[PDB]
């Protein structure tokens, strides 16, 4: 499909950045046009175009939404299942394995967050040549810098980007430990559960499902919903 | 064995990913490393395969895959475009930027000396005294931005800048940031 320099430069940028929020990619899209001065397609139409010359690479600019507050993000994501590699290439064997171990914990974690300290204990486990906690604390900051990991209060969760990239991989690899939202039915790393079911749903899902409802009731089992209903995302 | 259209398209895709990822590191990339970590058993049809990588690499992302030295057996990525928060720019402007930067960061106001010892480090006295004629406001030797600048830059831009130095900008910003955005909005009207 018809590619322009504006499109390639967009891709170059979108990649050096791991991932971008909606407005930043329109701030982006427009930038590329102004740097290449014509009319600027609805970012949505712009993308679909590109996504379409990408088919033969079996990769796509994918839109996703965050697990903490439902911001729209976009990453360049593989349609190919075994996406262990975008990082596999980026980091050391021992670094990769540290991620695995960390991810492994993020999942089992009720919260979808893991403590730094719980992670670092796994440092002697690491494959691919000895590292120490000091070195390890940096690497964790690396994953944060690169939008695979997110931190709050010395704890770590997967970054939206991570999920967009590796959802496939993850599910296929950790089927008995993965959690899925009702509603979305997609992988879910953090969210609210029901006390009566064990049902779970992404915050933004809980936001939308119970939006404008004075009596939020658990969809499966219909028991009253114990948690604070978030207010669905909007530009402000 | 039997490889369908997609089996192959997948392979070239894999390769263009490999290249893309490496070039960030400005490695440069070794044909053998390429061969170990991507081709595997598809070696027999590689050159044609490479050719494809090369073109897609160029056509979709506008990168020229080039051997750097003839008979290097090693390749690199060259940007065909095009090419390229405050901008062959002046030397001093960087300095200023840093300074107007410092000032934004510690609550929009900062004492003199503290920066100075810390600055030479990285015409000091005289250039920053005259910085005042224009970009600066100084009392006694406390510092504030001074009128000239806000016409020429923003709290956000200064942020983008300080950001780019370490890179990022969520973390040193959030505190400051929020006003910087309250300034972006402030700028509309
Ligand atoms: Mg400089
Ligand atoms: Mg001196
Ligand atoms: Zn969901
Ligand atoms: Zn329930």
């Amino acid at each position: 499909g018809v590619m322009t320099d504006v499109h390639r430069r967009f891709l170059q940028l979108l990649m050096t950045h791991g991932v971008l929020e909606e407005w930043d990619v329109k701030r982006l899209q427009t930038h590329c046009y102004k740097v290449h001065n014509a009319t600027v397609d609805k970012l949505e139409d712009f993308i679909n175009n590109i996504n379409s010359v990408l088919e033969s690479l079996y990769i796509e600019i994918k839109r996703g939404v965050t697990e903490d507050d439902g911001r729209p993000i976009y990453a360049l994501v593989n349609l190919a299942t075994t996406s262990i590699s975008k990082m596999a290439t980026d980091f050391a064997e021992n670094e990769l394995d540290l991620f695995r171990k960390a991810l492994e914990l993020i999942i089992d974690s009720e919260t979808g967050f893991a403590s730094s300290t719980n992670i670092l204990n796994l440092v002697d486990q690491l494959k691919g040549k000895k590292m120490r906690k000091k070195e390890a604390e940096q690497v964790l900051q690396k994953f944060v810098q690169n939008k695979w990991l997110i931190e709050k209060e010395g704890e770590f969760t997967l970054h939206g980007r991570a999920i967009l990239e590796m959802e496939q991989y993850i599910r296929e690899t950790y089927p008995d430990a993965v959690k899925i939202c009702n509603i979305c039915h997609s992988l879910l790393i953090q969210g609210q559960s029901c006390e009566t079911c064990g049902i779970r749903m992404h915050l933004p899902c809980v936001a939308k499902y119970f939006q404008s409802n004075a009596e939020p009731r658990c969809p499966h089992c219909n028991d009253y919903w114990p948690h604070e209903i978030p207010k669905v995302f909007d530009p402000e | 064995g039997p490889r369908s259209q997609k089996q192959l398209e997948l392979k070239v895709s894999e390769l263009v990913q490999f290249l893309l990822i490496k070039d960030q590191k400005k490695i440069p990339i070794k044909r053998a490393d390429i061969l170990k970590h991507v081709i595997g058993d598809y070696k027999d049809i590689f050159p044609d395969l490479f050719k494809r990588a090369a073109e897609r690499l160029q056509y979709v992302f506008g990168y020229k895959l080039v051997e750097l030295e003839p008979k290097s057996n090693t390749y690199i990525l060259i940007n065909t475009l095009e090419p390229v928060e405050m901008r062959q720019g002046t030397p001093t402007t960087g300095l200023l930027m840093i300074v107007l930067g410092l000032i934004f960061m510690k609550g929009n106001t900062l004492k003199e000396t503290e920066a100075w010892d810390f600055l030479r480090r990285l015409p000091k006295k005289l250039i920053t005294e005259d910085f005042v004629r224009q970009r600066y406001l100084e009392y006694r030797y406390e510092f504030q931005w001074g009128p000239r600048t806000n016409l020429e830059l923003s709290k956000m831009k200064v942020l983008k800048f300080v950001a780019k130095v370490h890179n990022q900008d969520p973390k040193d910003w959030p505190a400051q940031y929020c006003e910087a955005l309250a300034d972006e909005e402030n700028r509309a009207r």
